[PDB]
Protein backbone atom coordinates (compact mmCIF):
# COMPACT_ATOMS: atom_id res chain seq x y z
CA UNK A 1 0.00 0.00 0.00
CA UNK A 2 1.08 3.54 -0.94
CA UNK A 3 -0.37 6.04 1.44
CA UNK A 4 -3.22 4.65 3.53
CA UNK A 5 -3.10 4.05 7.27
CA UNK A 6 -1.93 1.15 9.52
CA UNK A 7 -4.49 -1.46 10.32
CA UNK A 8 -4.93 -0.98 14.03
CA UNK A 9 -5.51 -3.86 16.35
CA UNK A 10 -8.49 -5.90 15.15
CA UNK A 11 -9.26 -3.84 12.06
CA UNK A 12 -8.00 -6.05 9.18
CA UNK A 13 -8.55 -9.51 10.56
CA UNK A 14 -9.32 -11.20 7.20
CA UNK A 15 -5.89 -10.51 5.83
CA UNK A 16 -3.67 -13.53 5.10
CA UNK A 17 -0.08 -13.24 3.91
CA UNK A 18 1.52 -15.80 1.60
CA UNK A 19 5.16 -16.33 2.50
CA UNK A 20 7.92 -17.99 0.52
CA UNK A 21 10.63 -20.44 1.59
CA UNK A 22 12.58 -17.55 3.10
CA UNK A 23 9.50 -16.68 5.17
CA UNK A 24 9.23 -13.42 3.24
CA UNK A 25 5.79 -12.04 2.27
CA UNK A 26 5.23 -12.04 -1.49
CA UNK A 27 1.40 -11.82 -1.83
CA UNK A 28 -1.76 -11.35 0.22
CA UNK A 29 -4.97 -13.20 0.70
CA UNK A 30 -8.42 -13.07 2.31
CA UNK A 31 -9.58 -15.57 4.89
CA UNK A 32 -12.93 -17.01 3.81
CA UNK A 33 -13.49 -19.67 6.43
CA UNK A 34 -11.27 -21.74 8.76
CA UNK A 35 -10.01 -23.80 5.79
CA UNK A 36 -9.93 -21.57 2.67
CA UNK A 37 -8.02 -18.52 1.61
CA UNK A 38 -8.79 -16.48 -1.51
CA UNK A 39 -5.90 -15.11 -3.54
CA UNK A 40 -4.82 -14.15 -7.12
CA UNK A 41 -3.71 -16.89 -9.52
CA UNK A 42 -0.85 -14.72 -10.60
CA UNK A 43 0.48 -15.03 -6.98
CA UNK A 44 1.09 -18.79 -7.35
CA UNK A 45 3.95 -18.16 -9.82
CA UNK A 46 5.85 -15.93 -7.45
CA UNK A 47 7.18 -18.88 -5.47
CA UNK A 48 7.92 -22.59 -5.89
CA UNK A 49 6.27 -23.56 -2.57
CA UNK A 50 4.58 -21.39 0.03
CA UNK A 51 2.71 -21.18 3.31
CA UNK A 52 -0.02 -18.87 4.69
CA UNK A 53 0.46 -16.53 7.61
CA UNK A 54 -2.51 -15.03 9.46
CA UNK A 55 -2.99 -12.67 12.41
CA UNK A 56 0.22 -10.81 11.65
CA UNK A 57 0.37 -7.05 11.79
CA UNK A 58 4.03 -6.31 12.06
CA UNK A 59 6.20 -8.77 10.29
CA UNK A 60 9.33 -7.52 12.08
CA UNK A 61 8.33 -8.70 15.52
CA UNK A 62 6.22 -11.58 16.79
CA UNK A 63 3.18 -10.22 18.50
CA UNK A 64 1.91 -13.69 19.37
CA UNK A 65 -1.45 -14.51 17.81
CA UNK A 66 0.16 -15.30 14.43
CA UNK A 67 0.03 -18.71 12.79
CA UNK A 68 1.55 -20.32 9.70
CA UNK A 69 -0.61 -22.84 7.85
CA UNK A 70 0.43 -25.13 5.09
CA UNK A 71 -1.55 -25.39 1.96
CA UNK A 72 -3.14 -28.65 1.14
CA UNK A 73 -4.78 -27.84 -2.18
CA UNK A 74 -4.43 -25.06 -4.64
CA UNK A 75 -7.35 -24.42 -6.89
CA UNK A 76 -6.35 -22.02 -9.62
CA UNK A 77 -9.06 -20.86 -11.98
CA UNK A 78 -8.94 -23.01 -15.16
CA UNK A 79 -8.85 -19.91 -17.39
CA UNK A 80 -6.23 -17.85 -15.71
CA UNK A 81 -3.95 -16.16 -18.22
CA UNK A 82 -0.61 -14.73 -17.23
CA UNK A 83 -0.82 -12.65 -20.35
CA UNK A 84 -4.11 -10.84 -19.96
CA UNK A 85 -4.37 -11.29 -16.24
CA UNK A 86 -7.98 -12.48 -16.83
CA UNK A 87 -9.58 -14.84 -14.27
CA UNK A 88 -7.00 -13.82 -11.71
CA UNK A 89 -8.38 -15.87 -8.77
CA UNK A 90 -7.39 -18.91 -6.83
CA UNK A 91 -8.53 -20.64 -3.62
CA UNK A 92 -6.26 -22.46 -1.19
CA UNK A 93 -7.45 -25.15 1.17
CA UNK A 94 -5.43 -25.20 4.33
CA UNK A 95 -4.09 -28.51 5.78
CA UNK A 96 -5.12 -27.26 9.26
CA UNK A 97 -8.06 -24.96 10.10
CA UNK A 98 -7.53 -21.34 11.05
CA UNK A 99 -8.23 -20.58 14.73
CA UNK A 100 -10.23 -17.37 14.76
CA UNK A 101 -9.25 -14.80 17.40
CA UNK A 102 -8.21 -11.21 17.60
CA UNK A 103 -6.87 -10.18 14.22
CA UNK A 104 -7.95 -13.41 12.64
CA UNK A 105 -11.44 -13.77 11.23
CA UNK A 106 -13.27 -14.26 7.90
CA UNK A 107 -14.66 -11.59 5.55
CA UNK A 108 -18.19 -12.46 4.31
CA UNK A 109 -19.01 -13.56 0.80
CA UNK A 110 -21.89 -11.54 -0.57
CA UNK A 111 -24.67 -12.76 -2.86
CA UNK A 112 -24.07 -11.76 -6.52
CA UNK A 113 -26.97 -9.48 -7.42
CA UNK A 114 -27.04 -7.79 -4.02
CA UNK A 115 -23.26 -7.28 -4.14
CA UNK A 116 -23.40 -5.67 -7.61
CA UNK A 117 -26.50 -3.58 -6.91
CA UNK A 118 -25.50 -2.44 -3.37
CA UNK A 119 -21.86 -3.09 -2.53
CA UNK A 120 -20.24 -2.07 -5.76
CA UNK A 121 -22.30 1.01 -5.88
CA UNK A 122 -21.07 2.28 -2.49
CA UNK A 123 -18.42 4.96 -2.91
CA UNK A 124 -15.38 3.24 -1.54
CA UNK A 125 -13.94 -0.05 -0.44
CA UNK A 126 -10.86 -0.96 1.63
CA UNK A 127 -7.87 -2.76 0.30
CA UNK A 128 -5.10 -3.82 2.63
CA UNK A 129 -1.61 -5.36 2.58
CA UNK A 130 2.07 -5.74 3.36
CA UNK A 131 3.06 -4.55 -0.03
CA UNK A 132 5.42 -1.94 -1.21
CA UNK A 133 5.17 1.61 0.08
CA UNK A 134 5.99 3.28 -3.23
CA UNK A 135 6.58 2.05 -6.75
CA UNK A 136 10.37 1.99 -6.23
CA UNK A 137 10.30 1.19 -2.46
CA UNK A 138 10.46 -1.69 -0.01
CA UNK A 139 7.66 -3.82 1.27
CA UNK A 140 5.93 -2.65 4.37
CA UNK A 141 6.62 -4.33 7.73
CA UNK A 142 3.34 -2.99 9.12
CA UNK A 143 0.00 -4.08 7.66
CA UNK A 144 -1.76 -1.22 5.91
CA UNK A 145 -5.20 -0.33 4.74
CA UNK A 146 -6.43 2.22 2.20
CA UNK A 147 -9.87 3.47 1.32
CA UNK A 148 -10.29 3.39 -2.55
CA UNK A 149 -13.22 4.86 -4.46
CA UNK A 150 -14.90 2.65 -6.99
CA UNK A 151 -14.04 3.84 -10.45
CA UNK A 152 -16.64 4.17 -13.24
CA UNK A 153 -16.05 1.29 -15.77
CA UNK A 154 -15.69 3.55 -18.78
CA UNK A 155 -13.26 6.04 -17.36
CA UNK A 156 -11.21 3.17 -16.29
CA UNK A 157 -11.11 1.44 -19.62
CA UNK A 158 -10.28 4.87 -21.00
CA UNK A 159 -7.32 5.15 -18.61
CA UNK A 160 -5.96 1.71 -19.30
CA UNK A 161 -3.21 0.65 -21.69
CA UNK A 162 -4.46 -2.95 -21.34
CA UNK A 163 -7.87 -4.50 -21.72
CA UNK A 164 -10.22 -4.36 -18.76
CA UNK A 165 -12.29 -7.51 -18.91
CA UNK A 166 -15.66 -8.11 -17.29
CA UNK A 167 -13.76 -10.03 -14.62
CA UNK A 168 -11.99 -6.92 -13.49
CA UNK A 169 -12.95 -3.60 -11.94
CA UNK A 170 -11.03 -0.36 -11.31
CA UNK A 171 -10.61 1.39 -7.98
CA UNK A 172 -8.39 4.09 -6.62
CA UNK A 173 -7.46 7.68 -7.49
CA UNK A 174 -6.67 9.47 -10.68
CA UNK A 175 -4.06 11.74 -9.20
CA UNK A 176 -3.87 11.31 -5.38
CA UNK A 177 -0.82 9.25 -4.46
CA UNK A 178 -2.68 6.31 -2.93
CA UNK A 179 -2.87 2.79 -4.31
CA UNK A 180 -2.09 -0.85 -3.70
CA UNK A 181 1.27 -1.90 -5.01
CA UNK A 182 3.60 -4.91 -5.56
CA UNK A 183 3.13 -7.30 -2.72
CA UNK A 184 -0.46 -6.36 -2.05
CA UNK A 185 -1.62 -8.69 -4.84
CA UNK A 186 -4.09 -11.45 -4.04
CA UNK A 187 -4.99 -9.32 -0.96
CA UNK A 188 -8.44 -8.26 0.14
CA UNK A 189 -10.72 -5.64 -1.36
CA UNK A 190 -13.73 -5.43 0.96
CA UNK A 191 -16.69 -3.15 1.09
CA UNK A 192 -18.37 -2.21 4.33
CA UNK A 193 -22.09 -2.25 4.72
CA UNK A 194 -23.71 -1.17 7.94
CA UNK A 195 -21.18 -2.87 10.15
CA UNK A 196 -20.19 -5.89 8.09
CA UNK A 197 -17.32 -6.24 5.64
CA UNK A 198 -17.90 -8.27 2.49
CA UNK A 199 -15.24 -9.41 0.09
CA UNK A 200 -15.62 -7.57 -3.26
CA UNK A 201 -12.28 -7.86 -5.04
CA UNK A 202 -8.81 -9.28 -5.10
CA UNK A 203 -5.81 -6.96 -5.59
CA UNK A 204 -4.75 -8.08 -9.12
CA UNK A 205 -2.76 -5.42 -11.01
CA UNK A 206 -2.02 -1.81 -11.92
CA UNK A 207 0.34 0.09 -14.28
CA UNK A 208 2.97 1.12 -11.72
CA UNK A 209 1.76 2.11 -8.28
CA UNK A 210 -0.25 5.29 -7.69
CA UNK A 211 0.59 6.80 -11.12
CA UNK A 212 -1.45 9.83 -12.20
CA UNK A 213 -4.46 8.99 -14.35
CA UNK A 214 -4.07 5.25 -13.60
CA UNK A 215 -6.12 3.10 -11.20
CA UNK A 216 -5.81 -0.20 -9.38
CA UNK A 217 -7.36 -3.16 -11.16
CA UNK A 218 -9.21 -5.80 -8.96
CA UNK A 219 -10.68 -9.19 -9.84
CA UNK A 220 -14.42 -8.94 -9.74
CA UNK A 221 -15.36 -11.34 -7.03
CA UNK A 222 -19.02 -11.22 -7.83
CA UNK A 223 -18.29 -12.89 -11.21
CA UNK A 224 -16.87 -15.89 -9.40
CA UNK A 225 -19.11 -16.47 -6.47
CA UNK A 226 -20.52 -19.73 -7.86
CA UNK A 227 -17.06 -20.89 -8.71
CA UNK A 228 -15.75 -19.99 -5.24
CA UNK A 229 -18.61 -21.97 -3.83
CA UNK A 230 -17.76 -25.01 -5.97
CA UNK A 231 -14.12 -24.78 -5.04
CA UNK A 232 -15.04 -24.72 -1.33
CA UNK A 233 -17.21 -27.73 -2.13
CA UNK B 1 -39.28 5.83 -7.73
CA UNK B 2 -37.11 3.92 -5.22
CA UNK B 3 -38.87 0.91 -3.75
CA UNK B 4 -38.20 -2.23 -1.78
CA UNK B 5 -34.57 -3.25 -1.81
CA UNK B 6 -33.81 0.05 -3.56
CA UNK B 7 -35.08 2.08 -0.60
CA UNK B 8 -32.43 1.89 2.09
CA UNK B 9 -31.78 -1.84 1.41
CA UNK B 10 -35.40 -2.53 2.35
CA UNK B 11 -34.54 -2.17 6.05
CA UNK B 12 -32.44 -5.37 5.72
CA UNK B 13 -29.13 -5.67 7.68
CA UNK B 14 -27.51 -7.55 4.78
CA UNK B 15 -28.94 -9.22 1.66
CA UNK B 16 -32.20 -7.90 0.36
CA UNK B 17 -34.41 -9.48 -2.37
CA UNK B 18 -37.58 -8.23 -3.95
CA UNK B 19 -39.64 -11.39 -4.08
CA UNK B 20 -43.08 -10.92 -5.55
CA UNK B 21 -43.44 -7.29 -4.82
CA UNK B 22 -42.13 -7.44 -1.24
CA UNK B 23 -38.68 -7.33 0.42
CA UNK B 24 -37.14 -10.58 1.67
CA UNK B 25 -34.03 -10.04 3.80
CA UNK B 26 -31.36 -12.61 4.43
CA UNK B 27 -27.87 -12.95 5.98
CA UNK B 28 -24.39 -14.25 5.21
CA UNK B 29 -23.24 -17.63 6.46
CA UNK B 30 -22.71 -17.61 10.17
CA UNK B 31 -25.70 -15.33 10.91
CA UNK B 32 -29.38 -15.89 11.49
CA UNK B 33 -32.23 -13.73 10.54
CA UNK B 34 -33.82 -12.22 13.68
CA UNK B 35 -37.56 -12.58 14.51
CA UNK B 36 -38.29 -9.31 12.90
CA UNK B 37 -36.99 -10.91 9.66
CA UNK B 38 -34.66 -7.98 8.88
CA UNK B 39 -31.75 -8.07 11.39
CA UNK B 40 -28.86 -10.53 11.18
CA UNK B 41 -27.63 -12.06 14.41
CA UNK B 42 -24.32 -13.86 14.69
CA UNK B 43 -24.60 -17.51 15.74
CA UNK B 44 -20.98 -17.84 17.02
CA UNK B 45 -18.05 -15.71 17.77
CA UNK B 46 -15.77 -14.65 14.96
CA UNK B 47 -18.68 -14.12 12.56
CA UNK B 48 -17.56 -13.04 9.14
CA UNK B 49 -17.23 -9.43 8.29
CA UNK B 50 -16.60 -8.09 11.81
CA UNK B 51 -13.47 -6.33 13.10
CA UNK B 52 -12.19 -8.30 16.14
CA UNK B 53 -12.40 -5.41 18.55
CA UNK B 54 -15.94 -4.62 19.66
C1 LIG C 1 4.11 -3.19 -12.68
C2 LIG C 1 3.09 -2.94 -11.56
N1 LIG C 1 2.84 -4.23 -10.87
S1 LIG C 1 2.73 -4.22 -9.14
O1 LIG C 1 3.57 -3.14 -8.67
O2 LIG C 1 2.86 -5.57 -8.64
C3 LIG C 1 1.09 -3.61 -8.84
C4 LIG C 1 0.09 -4.63 -8.47
C5 LIG C 1 -1.07 -3.69 -8.23
C6 LIG C 1 -2.35 -3.83 -7.89
C7 LIG C 1 -3.15 -2.69 -7.78
CL1 LIG C 1 -4.78 -3.03 -7.35
C8 LIG C 1 -2.69 -1.37 -8.00
C9 LIG C 1 -1.37 -1.24 -8.36
C10 LIG C 1 -0.61 -2.36 -8.51
N2 LIG C 1 0.66 -2.37 -8.85
C11 LIG C 1 2.37 -5.34 -11.69
C12 LIG C 1 3.28 -5.52 -12.91
N3 LIG C 1 3.34 -4.17 -13.44
C13 LIG C 1 2.60 -3.69 -14.54
O3 LIG C 1 2.65 -2.48 -14.73
C14 LIG C 1 1.70 -4.47 -15.40
N4 LIG C 1 0.68 -5.12 -14.81
C15 LIG C 1 -0.19 -5.78 -15.59
C16 LIG C 1 -0.05 -5.82 -16.96
C17 LIG C 1 -1.05 -6.53 -17.80
C18 LIG C 1 -2.39 -6.30 -17.53
C19 LIG C 1 -3.39 -6.91 -18.30
N5 LIG C 1 -3.10 -7.70 -19.33
C20 LIG C 1 -1.79 -7.90 -19.60
C21 LIG C 1 -0.74 -7.33 -18.88
C22 LIG C 1 1.01 -5.10 -17.50
N6 LIG C 1 1.89 -4.43 -16.74
CA1 LIG D 1 4.36 -10.30 13.87
CA1 LIG E 1 -3.77 6.95 -9.77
Amino acid sequence: IVGGQECKDGECPWQALLINEENEGFCGGTILSEFYILTAAHCLYQAKRFKVRVGDRNTEQEEGGEAVHEVEVVIKHNRFTKETYDFDIAVLRLKTPITFRMNVAPACLPERDWAESTLMTQKTGIVSGFGRTHEKGRQSTRLKMLEVPYVDRNSCKLSSSFIITQNMFCAGYDTKQEDACQGDSGGPHVTRFKDTYFVTGIVSWGEGCARKGKYGIYTKVTAFLKWIDRSMK
Amino acid sequence: TRKLCSLDNGDCDQFCHEEQNSVVCSCARGYTLADNGKACIPTGPYPCGKQTLE
